[PDB]
RNA sequence: AGGGCUACACACGUGCUACAAUGGCGCAUACAAAGAGAAGCGACCUCGCGAGAGCAAGCGGACCUCAUAAAGUGCGUCGUAGUCCGGAUUGGAGUCUGCAACUCGACUCCAUGAAGUCGGAAUCGCUAGUAAUCGUGGAUCAGAAUGCCACGGUGAAUACGU
C-alpha cells in the first residue's frame, strides 16, 4: 500500500509522516522510508494600485509538498487502523490499495 | 580504487570517475572528440590535466546532465579538479593557483517586474 | 432476477456494444498497446460467430444528471464517477482487478465468461462494467451481467450473426450489413446500429446497437430498438478481420 | 458591478447548464461527416433556436465578492484587488509573498 | 530559354529560373522539374530543345501570364461591381482584409499626404 | 470562413421568410436584422432591406451576389473625407 | 436585436520584422531550464501537401500528456544582385473555435512579391553570466500576443579618470 502526504506547511506535514511511521511500526509492518517529492510552487503576479501604474506588482506563491510512504507487507490488523486515523487539519492523504 | 568528484557550472552537474591508465576518456557513452564538437570545450576539459601532465597517465570516465555545452564543458572541468586533488592530496595548492577549484557560482539574473530583461529596461525618448 | 432502475431511472435507452474480437485484438497489435493474455491466445474455433463478444451495455444519460450539466459524452467517459452526480468512486481501467468484488454466481459467471472473454482472473472487465454503468442505477450483479448474454446470444442466432459467419475473411458493404440486419428485425430499426472500424483498409472493431429503455428485459422485436442519426466511421466497405495479424 | 450585471451572469449560467445536454448532442449531428444530409441540416437550425444565454461562451468570469469583469483570477475566483487583500489577512491558505 | 513568351534566365538553377514566370511561385517549379524529370541543380543554359520542350508542355498545364493577370482583373472588378464592403476597399484603396488604418496602412494608401 | 463540412449559415426566421417570398409570390421588400446569413439561389429577384445599424437599406439580390453574407452589402459607418 | 469601441487627410509614443554572406535555402545531427493539466493535458494508429480529422492508451502527474529546444555543428548550394535578401499587399482555395467569424478571429495551402542598400537634427538602454543574441513556458482565455509575467542556451566590449 502507497500514502501520499501534501500540505501547505512543511513542519506540519513532517507530523503526519511521522505520526503514520510510527503506527505503521505499532500494528507489525515494515513502512518504506518516508520520501519526499517534488514541492510544486504555483506563483500569481497582480496589480496593487486600483488604477493605472502597471509597473507597481506583488508577486505571491503557494508551496505544496509530497511526502510519499509505503506499506511493505500489510499486517491485516495495520490497514484498519492506518484507515481509521484522525490526522491534522490541512493535510491530505490518499491511502490507496 | 576509482576516485571521484562532483562538478557544477551555471545549470550542470558532472559526476566523474578516474582511473590509472594510457588516457581514455568516455562522456555518455561517447568519446570527447564526438561529444563536443567546439575546440573551446575540449581545451577546458583536459586544462587540469595539461597542467599536472597525467594526461595520457589516467584513464578518466564522465557523464553530465543539464546545461548547454560550455556549462557541461566547464562543470566536468571542476569534476576532475576535485577527482584530480584526491587521488593526490598533493597538487590542490598548483591546481588552486590555476583557479580551477572553486565552484563558478555566476547564474543567470532572474527577470524583474518593469524591465525588459534581468537590467535591460524599457526606452523613453526625450526627443 | 429482472433488470430493474432503483436510484435514477429516467433514460430513453439502453446501448449494447459489441465487439468483433479479431478486428479488437488487431488493432491492439497495429497501435502496439501491449499483448493482453486474452489475444495472447485467440484460437480458432468452429462457428465463426462466436467472435461477436460484449464489451458491455450502457444506460442511457439520465435526465436528473444531464440536468445538472452533463452530456453524453461525458456520461459515457466516465458513468457512474460523473460530477456533480452521481459521483462514485472511480473505476480505473488502468487498474482493473482494483474495483470490488461484483458478487456473481457461477451460474451466470461461467455463461458470462463465453461472451466476454477477458473476465475474471487477472482482468476483471466484469468488475469495471459494474462500477462504470451499473453501481450508480442500484442493479442486479447476477440479472445485469445477466441480461448481456441474453441479448447478445440472440443477435448471433438472428440474421445478423449469419452475415458475419458467411463473409468471414472477405471484405463487405454496409447494404449488405443493412439487408442482413433488417431481415430479422425490420428496415425500421437500421439506424440503431452504430459500427466502428480502425486501420486502412477498413476493419470492423465494434459494434453497438440501441435498444429502447422498456423493452431490455423482454426479448428482441421490431419494436425493441431506438434509431440514432449516428452510423459510424465505418464508410462503404470493411473487413470482417480474421484472427491472426 | 452594476446589481443587473451580477444577475445576468446568473441566468446565464442556469440556462447554460439546463440545455447543456441538448446542444452537445445537437451539435454532435453537425460534425458528424458520415451522418444524413436530412439530419445535419436539420439540426443546424435546431441549434440557433434553442436561446443564446444557454451557451457556455456567453458567461463572463467575475469576481465572487465584488463583480468585477477585469483582473480576474481562477485558483481563488477574485479579483486581483480582493486576493491581495485577503491574502495580507491570511484568509488565503499557504498564499504568501515571494522572493527568488 | 523562353518559355510561357516570356525570356527566362539562362544562368539560373532552374529550380529559380521557372519562377520568372508569373504564376508559378517555388512549389510549382519543384513540381514542373519532376512532373518533366529534369533535375533542380540544371542550369537552363545547359540543356536540350528537347528538354526545354517538354518542359514548355508541363507550365501550360497551369493558368499563367496574360492568362491569369485577366483572371485577377476579373475578380476584383467582379468585387468593385458589386460594391460590397471588400469592394469598396478596392476603390477607396484600403486595406481589405480588416488591418487597421487610424496608423500605418501605408501599402495601400502609398506615401504621406501632409495637410494644409 | 464556416467549415465547408457545417454548411452555409442562415438564420432560421430569414430562410423561413424567403418561402413564402418564393412560393406565395409576392413583391414587397423585407426587413431583417439578420447580416450573419449567407445569400442563398433562392434569394435572387427579391429586395431584402438589411440593418446597417441604424437603418434597413434595400438589396436587391442577384446571381453574383450568392454565398456572400447580407450585411456585406449594409455599410455601416458614414466617411466623406476630412 | 443590430451597430459602435476595430472609423482615417494627419501628429506623437512603445514595439516587431527587415535591409543580407558573422547571411538565405536544403539535407544530416548535438546539448537545457522552468512551468501547465480534470472533464482538462491528450500519446500511439489511420487519413490529409497542410491547418487539421477520426479513433481512442496513459495521467489529478519526479510515473502519463503538452513537448522534437533553438541558436550550434557537419555536407551541399546561392556569389553580392533590390538578389535564392525582405515578406508587406492582394486574388484564389481551405481548417478550427464558436448560436454566429460581412462589419471584426487565428491558422493553412497555391499565386502574388511592396517599402526597405543600415536611417537629419536630436535621442535611449546597459558595468558581468550584464548588454547583445537564441529558443521555452505561463496568467487572462470557447477562439483571439509582436504585449505582460517568468525560464534556461550562447555570451562580449570598456572604466585612464573627475
Ligand atoms: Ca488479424
Ligand atoms: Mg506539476
Ligand atoms: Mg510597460
Ligand atoms: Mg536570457
Ligand atoms: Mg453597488
Ligand atoms: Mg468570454
Ligand atoms: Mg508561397
Ligand atoms: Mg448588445
Ligand atoms: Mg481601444
Ligand atoms: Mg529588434
Ligand atoms: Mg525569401
Ligand atoms: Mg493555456
Ligand atoms: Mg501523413
Ligand atoms: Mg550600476
Ligand atoms: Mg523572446
Amino acid at each position: 500500500i502507497r500514502i501520499r502526504l501534501k500540505a501547505f506547511d512543511h513542519r506540519l506535514i513532517d507530523q503526519a509522516t511521522a505520526e503514520i511511521v510510527e503506527t505503521a511500526k505499532r500494528t507489525g509492518a515494515q513502512v518504506r522510508g518516508p520520501i519526499p517529492l517534488p514541492t510544486r510552487k504555483e506563483r500569481f503576479t497582480v496589480l496593487i494600485s486600483p488604477h493605472v501604474n502597471k509597473d507597481a506588482r506583488d508577486q505571491y506563491e503557494i508551496r505544496t509538498h509530497l511526502r510519499l510512504v509505503d506499506i511493505v507487507e500489510p499486517t491485516e490488523k495495520t490497514v484498519d487502523a492506518l484507515m481509521r486515523l484522525d490526522l491534522a487539519a490541512g493535510v491530505d492523504v490518499q491511502i490507496s490499495l | 580504487n576509482q576516485y571521484y568528484g562532483t562538478g557544477r557550472r551555471k545549470s550542470s552537474a558532472a559526476r566523474v570517475f578516474i582511473k590509472p591508465g594510457n588516457g581514455k576518456i568516455v562522456i555518455n557513452q561517447r568519446s570527447l572528440e564526438q561529444y563536443f564538437g567546439r575546440e573551446t570545450a575540449r581545451m577546458v576539459v583536459r586544462q587540469p590535466l595539461e597542467l599536472v601532465d597525467m594526461v595520457e597517465k589516467l584513464d578518466l570516465y564522465i557523464t553530465v546532465k543539464g546545461g548547454g555545452i560550455s556549462g557541461q564543458a566547464g562543470a566536468i572541468r571542476h569534476g576532475i579538479t576535485r577527482a584530480l586533488m584526491e587521488y593526490d592530496e598533493s597538487l590542490r595548492s598548483e591546481l588552486r593557483k590555476a583557479g580551477f577549484v572553486t565552484r563558478d557560482a555566476r547564474q543567470v539574473e532572474r527577470k524583474k517586474v518593469g524591465l525588459r530583461k534581468a537590467r535591460r529596461r524599457p526606452q523613453f525618448s526625450k526627443r | 432476477l429482472a433488470l430493474q432502475a432503483k436510484q435514477y431511472g429516467d433514460f430513453d435507452r439502453y446501448v449494447l456494444a459489441l465487439s468483433w474480437q479479431t478486428g479488437f485484438c488487431q488493432s491492439q497489435h497495429d497501435r502496439n498497446r501491449n499483448e493482453r493474455d486474452e489475444c495472447r491466445l485467440q484460437t480458432e474455433t468452429t462457428n465463426k460467430a462466436d467472435f461477436l463478444t460484449v464489451f458491455g451495455l450502457w444506460p442511457g444519460l439520465p435526465k436528473s444528471v444531464a440536468a445538472r450539466g452533463v452530456d453524453e459524452r461525458r456520461w459515457m467517459r466516465f458513468g457512474c464517477a460523473t460530477r456533480p452526480i452521481p459521483n462514485l468512486p472511480e473505476a480505473r481501467a488502468s487498474r482493473m482487478c482494483s474495483s470490488p468484488e461484483t458478487g456473481l454466481s457461477l451460474e451466470t459467471a461461467a455463461k458470462l465468461s463465453e461472451v466476454m472473454p477477458g473476465a475474471g482472473g487477472r482482468s476483471c472487465l466484469e468488475r469495471y462494467e459494474y462500477a462504470k454503468f451499473g453501481a450508480c442505477f442500484g442493479f442486479d450483479p447476477d440479472a445485469y451481467f445477466g441480461t448481456m448474454v441474453r441479448l447478445n446470444q440472440e443477435i448471433k442466432e438472428s440474421e445478423a450473426g449469419k452475415f458475419l459467419a458467411d463473409n468471414y475473411g472477405k471484405t463487405v458493404s454496409r447494404r449488405d450489413f443493412d439487408a442482413a440486419f433488417a431481415k430479422s428485425w425490420g428496415k425500421e430499426n437500421v439506424k440503431a446500429v452504430k459500427l466502428t472500424c480502425q486501420g486502412n483498409p477498413a476493419y470492423l472493431t465494434e459494434i453497438q446497437i440501441s435498444i429502447k429503455a422498456d423493452a431490455i428485459n423482454a426479448p428482441l422485436s421490431a419494436n425493441s430498438f431506438l434509431p440514432q442519426p449516428h452510423p459510424g466511421n465505418c464508410g462503404k466497405t470493411f473487413v470482417i478481420d480474421k484472427a491472426g495479424y | 458591478a452594476k446589481q443587473s450585471m451580477k444577475a445576468r451572469e446568473v441566468k446565464r449560467v442556469a440556462l447554460a447548464d439546463k440545455y447543456f445536454a441538448k446542444r452537445a448532442e445537437l451539435k454532435a449531428i453537425i460534425s458528424d461527416v458520415n451522418a444524413s444530409d436530412e439530419d445535419r441540416w436539420n439540426a443546424v437550425l435546431k441549434l440557433q433556436t434553442l436561446p443564446r444565454d444557454s451557451s457556455p461562451s456567453r458567461q463572463r468570469n467575475r469576481c465572487r465578492q465584488t463583480g468585477r469583469p477585469h483582473g480576474f483570477l481562477r485558483k481563488f475566483g477574485l479579483s486581483r484587488i480582493k486576493v491581495r487583500e485577503a491574502a495580507m489577512r491570511g484568509e488565503i491558505p499557504g498564499l504568501k509573498k515571494a522572493s527568488w | 530559354a523562353r518559355i510561357a513568351g516570356i525570356n527566362i534566365p539562362d544562368h539560373k538553377h532552374a529550380v529559380i529560373a521557372l519562377t520568372s514566370i508569373y504564376g508559378v511561385g517555388k512549389t510549382r517549379s519543384k513540381a514542373i522539374l519532376a512532373a518533366a524529370g529534369i533535375a533542380e541543380d540544371v542550369k537552363i543554359s545547359e540543356l536540350s530543345e528537347g528538354q526545354i520542350d517538354t518542359l514548355r508542355d508541363e507550365v501550360a498545364k497551369f493558368v499563367v501570364e496574360g492568362d491569369l493577370r485577366r483572371e485577377i482583373s476579373m475578380s476584383i472588378k467582379r468585387l468593385m461591381d458589386l460594391g460590397c464592403y471588400r469592394g469598396l476597399r478596392h476603390r477607396r484603396g484600403l486595406p481589405v482584409r480588416g488591418q487597421r488604418t487610424k496608423t500605418n496602412a501605408r501599402t495601400r494608401k502609398g506615401p504621406r499626404k501632409p495637410i494644409k | 470562413p464556416r467549415s465547408l463540412k457545417k454548411g452555409p449559415f442562415i438564420d432560421l426566421h430569414l430562410l423561413k421568410k424567403v418561402e413564402k417570398a418564393v412560393e406565395s409570390g409576392d413583391k414587397k421588400p423585407l426587413r431583417t436584422w439578420s447580416r450573419r446569413s449567407t445569400i442563398f439561389p433562392n434569394m435572387i429577384g427579391l429586395t431584402i432591406a438589411v440593418h446597417n445599424g441604424r437603418q434597413h437599406v434595400p438589396v436587391f439580390v442577384t446571381d453574383e451576389m450568392v454565398g456572400h453574407k447580407l450585411g456585406e452589402f449594409a455599410p455601416t459607418r458614414t466617411y466623406r473625407g476630412h
